């Protein structure tokens, strides 16, 4: 039914019982690149089962205070497994994607959750310089980052943060977030679903880029309808993100890459 | 040389002119074309696409993402209604800003049915009927259950299926009607009431939001480009 | 700030965010690595996509 | 190398020649080598809203429980 | 740019069939029509969505620039090519990630005396000279590089009509990106903070170049200040990934907010 | 006469237009041309002949014949790097004043693949294996032979055939490069590393040069001629 | 007299005379006797560059030894 | 099989992780090697296949 569900990749599976279909980002399955499409022309690498398998990164959990929280592909899956090893040892790399977020609570819990997969996520900084934040901050790996309630200025001239300011509302880019439901999405209504499946494919100008410089997908999570249970103001329930990239694909092998940190 | 005449309108520069003119960069290798998901044809299949419309612009929750939350509880049966706004999709504050509404400011006229999905996002162990109405022009306002349900409505019964849709039919007397408030082409009146009540058993929360979104049907159309007061650009 | 590789050199400048330039450069080292020339060529929305040698 | 299309007559004349002839048509020809010096020929075809509209994997009726 | 269906009568239902009945957690749109909730009558429809089609959309000169220069280093003018000086034809590109066209560019110069009872000059013709990134900038009014031996030069007589040109698909890629959510340097471990570091959501320094604006004039004593008000359209469009229109004020090339972030006025909810 | 309506663009004089003019010398009897040896149709022809890289631009050697030479040894194994040079060809110093560079000059994109072609100019008693490496951008720049090693390498052997030709691919984010230094369109890095050592008995110099040539493959193409720096007037 | 050529089309527009019609096609007429008043009409041909890069009298192949 | 109420609901994570590494101490580690997400609902149970991954022909 639209309801059941199980989704085999590599040695992973993954089953639920309370779906509410998945879907299909502009109606596209990740595929690999063609030749009338290619344009690096050395032979490529291609993982398969061991890079396209599902990868679980870190729960997060949502309270009544919760303002969202948003990951960068393939940044958050930068140090999983083979996939992260392919990405860093070659130049250019290709990916879609199998994001799965999931979500339990039972009959008497309400809120809900919209579930956005953004092409080109940029995000807003903090400061009055522009494009100003940097590189490690723009790149948080598995454990991403959050969505405030507010835009608050960083007046620190002398250690700037050079960090992002995503205010909910304004959807972290100066857009009404009401709006973000014209990118592909879901809703994990707590009296409906369990889960949102969403399948990637790969988006760009571009046949097929540099994994580190450039962030394709973004995901984006936010407390439509804030999270509520019985009589308890205390209320925890946890949100756990599994991702498995697809039809990956690696062209300009070299040395490894060891990106700077913090 | 061959006897021409210069008429009106020689040497003009209309902004919205079709003509060819030389290319200043000559045989150029353009780089060509690859299948990029998600192309778009024409403005209005994203005006058909639904997307949350932030219903309540109380100053408390106005720009914040309360404004997309519209609160219910399961009080005992009143005849007063949950939320009231007019068929002016490109002016009415909360209309005006949804991507339907953001489409519209860039056009003159617009003609077509709309369509509004509610989605209730209370507990499982909610129940509640609600009356969701559309009264043409010409009238009174509906401020009771009694007036409302004498114009277009639908008795939305929650379970299961989260959602409900009420199409709000193109009923004009003129062929489009204008992107601003205007009496000559106003639209009516959208309405919320409870049928019944929200009931909820013990252990359960009684207040739950509901979201409203909405979107063009097919039959949905706009013309006349302009620019919108949308974005504007000081000094 | 982009370093086109003549590896001896030291870039400071208010950059990433912006000032605007009245950047200073430094060579080290330590040979005589010498002239010749310099010159220093800013870029401008205005007119100043120029400077002077 | 001329193109002839036909126009979408609006407001017509008192005339047969707004209802048919060579005088509901237009001429085109291209000058330049350069396909970028064309002008816009606005004949322009339209396409399914369903990418965005319904980007879901099961197929689903509108009359038939969409939470099945 | 077509038609719309017609409207078919329908009349009352008592079914197991409920269309209005949905579930938009599926991340779907209900595609009901009038006939599904009331009764219709037939209506054979006649209007069609010609202007709104992305073509038309796009099909207006908007200004994207006005370059000064004033014949009395002004002698002359650099603008760096760049559709974010202005917001109005950027806000509309920006309904979309990606795109691809070909490019009009037409130019309405004006000029005047700054005096109102001093100085005379003839007639000025203007050269505006495209340099394409890695080409000599002109460091003098009249220095070697105005010789455009190879950069497409346009010269312009005061008063004529407007000057126009087109310019091809000239992106690196395949597609011009409205949004890049990366860096043009990935900083390695090891280096100085002042290494690999570049601005979040740029791609070349250089995108297009710039435009270099002169009279060709021998300059005269007198006060004048010229202004060549630069418009572009769009032609032959094709665009990818819709986005959300921007709501608040742009701040700076970036996405970047800072002042109008309250867009939305106060309304009330039960208020008509 | 015609009716006839001037659109913008009219009398402007576009330095890249492609119109027909007037003969001011009509019936000029033309002298006919002799077929000369060594017509050319493309510049492109001319970057795809190996052309001697000025690979040693030292204080002491640049803007002498000794940029052209770059000294070998009889030295025990090292793995420290022979020479390094960026994948810049428009704009590496080392690469900018070739053949391939002087006609990039002219240009804005290039896209392609290159090769690299070294010449051992020591005596025919002296043997060796060197290891010549092309690493796309990304990643820290090699500084042994462990890393260079890692990447795209030909592993040359001294003897009878005194050459041998690297082949940079075509590696590329973008369908074309830019020609002047800019690390969005970073192209990589070249070295080259001892494998074993030059060996050489004795009575025969120890010390021996090599010559470097580059030249663009049969997929090499550049688009938007520009101006080059590489000419300039004063007065 | 006129000749009647075929455009490389570069940007595609939503129409299908973007791929196909006297729409991608351009017109040329020339107006004066001498042939040094025609515009060049940039339909230029190539050719082999062997004459610069293998100016050999004995013919060899890449992957046979060139000292034989 | 899952003996809790009707009530009560979950997704646990149950992983084999072949011989060689160190035995997984963290849903993390776990994750890395073959799992099943079980979703805990109407069919009360769970099944995770253990393939045969080995060396020698027999164990
Ligand atoms: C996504 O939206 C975009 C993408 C690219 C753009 O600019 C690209 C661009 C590249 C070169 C030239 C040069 O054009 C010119 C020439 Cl050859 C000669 C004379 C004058 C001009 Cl003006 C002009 C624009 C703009 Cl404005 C918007």
């Amino acid at each position: 039914s639209v309801r059941v569900m199980q989704l085999t990749l590599g040695n992973s599976t993954i089953t639920t019982q309370e779906a509410a279909n998945s879907v299909v980002a502009y109606g596209r399955w990740p595929e690999y690149i063609k030749d009338s499409e290619a344009n690096p022309v050395d032979q490529p690498t291609e993982p398969d089962v061991a890079a396209c398998r599902f990868y679980t990164l870190d729960t997060v959990t949502w309270r009544k205070e919760s303002r969202g929280w948003w990951w960068k592909l393939p940044d958050a899956l930068k140090d999983m497994g083979l996939f992260g090893q392919n990405m860093f040892y070659h130049y250019l790399g290709r990916a879609g994607y199998t994001v799965h977020v999931q979500c339990n609570a039972s009959k008497f819990h309400q809120g809900a959750l919209g579930v956005f997969a953004v092409p080109e996520m940029c995000l807003a900084g903090d400061s009055t310089t522009h494009m100003f934040t940097k590189y490690e901050n723009a790149n948080p790996g598995e454990k991403g980052g959050e969505f405030k309630g507010s835009f608050t200025l960083d007046t620190n001239a002398t250690n700037p943060a050079r960090n992002f300011c995503p205010v909910d509302y304004l959807f972290g880019s100066g857009v009404l977030a009401g709006n973000a439901f014209v990118y592909p999405h879901q809703i994990i209504n707590l009296r409906t679903n369990n889960c949102a499946t969403l399948v990637l494919p790969y988006v760009n100008s571009l046949s097929i880029d540099s994994m580190t410089k450039h962030n394709n997908w973004g995901i984006a999570i936010l407390p439509l309808a804030p999270l509520d249970f019985a009589t308890e103001s205390s209320t925890e329930i946890p949100i756990t993100l599994t991702i498995a990239p697809m039809c990956c694909e690696f062209n300009g092998l070299r040395n490894i890459t060891v990106p700077r940190t913090q | 040389g061959l006897p021409v005449l210069n008429t009106p309108g020689s040497n003009q520069y209309l902004t919205a002119d079709n003509y060819q003119s030389p290319c200043a960069i000559p045989e150029f290798d353009v780089t060509p074309p690859i299948d990029i998901p998600g192309e778009v044809r024409n403005m209005m299949e994203l005006a058909e696409i639904d997307t949350m419309i932030p219903l309540n612009l109380t100053n408390q929750r106005k720009n914040t993402m309360d404004m997309y939350r519209v609160e219910l509880n399961d009080a005992a049966h009143s005849d007063t209604p949950i939320l009231c706004l007019s068929l002016s999709p490109a002016s009415d504050p909360r209309l005006a800003h949804t991507m339907l509404g953001e489409i519209l400011n860039y056009y003159t006229h617009w003609a077509g049915s709309l369509k509004f999905t509610f989605l209730f996002c209370g507990s499982m162990m909610a129940t509640g009927k609600l009356l969701v109405s559309y009264a043409p022009p010409g009238a009174e306002a509906p401020k009771s259950r009694k007036e409302a349900m004498l114009g277009t409505h639908v008795i939305w019964d929650i379970g299961l299926q989260s959602s409900c849709t009420m199409v709000v039919p193109w009923i004009s007397n003129t062929t489009y009607r204008q992107t601003i408030n205007d009496s000559f082409t106003e639209g009516g009146y959208i309405s919320m009431f409870y049928q019944t009540r929200v009931v909820v058993p013990l252990s359960t929360p009684r207040k739950m939001d509901i979201l409203g979104f909405v979107s063009a049907c097919n039959d949905f159309s706009v013309r006349l480009l302009r620019d919108t007061t949308h974005i504007s650009q000081e000094a | 700030p982009s370093y086109s590789e003549s590896k001896r050199l030291e870039f400071v400048a208010a950059r990433l965010g912006a000032e605007l330039r009245d950047a200073s450069l430094r060579m080290f080292g330590l040979r005589v690595e010498d002239e010749g020339s310099y010159t220093c060529l800013f870029v401008t929305f205005p007119q100043g996509s120029r400077s002077v040698d | 190398g001329a193109q002839v299309s036909s126009q979408k007559v609006g407001a017509h004349e008192n005339s047969n020649r707004a209802y048919g002839g060579s005088t509901i048509n237009y001429t085109t020809i291209n000058y330049y080598r350069d396909s970028a010096s064309n002008a816009a020929s606005k004949q322009d075809f339209a396409q399914d809203p369903s990418k965005f509209t319904e980007p879901i994997k099961d197929v689903l009726i509108k009359t038939a429980p969409t939470l099945n | 740019a077509n038609n719309l269906p017609d409207t078919q009568s329908s009349g009352p239902a008592h079914s197991k069939e409920t269309p209005a009945l949905t579930a938009v957690e599926t991340g779907a749109t209900n595609p009901l029509v009038p006939s599904d909730t009331v009764q219709t009558r037939h209506v054979i429809q006649k209007r069609t969505r010609s202007e709104s089609t992305v073509e038309s959309f796009f099909a207006r000169g908007a200004c994207v620039a006005i370059i000064e220069v004033d014949n009395d280093s002004k002698l002359f003018s650099v603008w760096k090519i760049t559709y974010k000086d202005t917001v109005q034809l950027r806000r509309k590109l920006e309904f979309f990630t990606y795109s691809r066209f070909d490019m009009e560019f037409t130019f309405v110069v004006t000029s005047n005396y700054t005096d109102a009872n001093n100085g005379h000059a003839l007639n000025q013709v203007y050269q505006i000279m495209y340099i394409p990134p890695g080409a000599p900038i002109p460091g003098k009014w009249n220095d070697y590089t105005w010789q455009t031996s190879s950069n497409p030069s346009v010269f312009y007589t005061y008063g004529a009509p407007p000057a126009r040109i087109s310019v091809p698909y000239v992106g690196i890629a395949n597609a011009y990106s409205h949004f890049y959510d990366g860096f043009a340097k990935v900083p390695l471990a090891g280096q100085a903070s002042t290494e690999g570091d570049s601005l979040y959501g740029a791609a070349s320094l250089n995108d297009f170049g710039s435009l270099a604006v002169r009279v060709v004039n021998d300059h005269n004593p007198t006060k004048l200040t010229s202004k060549i008000r630069v418009y572009m359209k769009p032609k032959h469009v094709r665009v990818w990934c819709p986005r959300p229109p921007r709501a608040v004020p742009y701040y700076g090339p970036g996405v970047d907010y800072k002042d109008g972030l309250a867009p939305l006025p106060g309304k009330g909810l039960t208020t008509y």
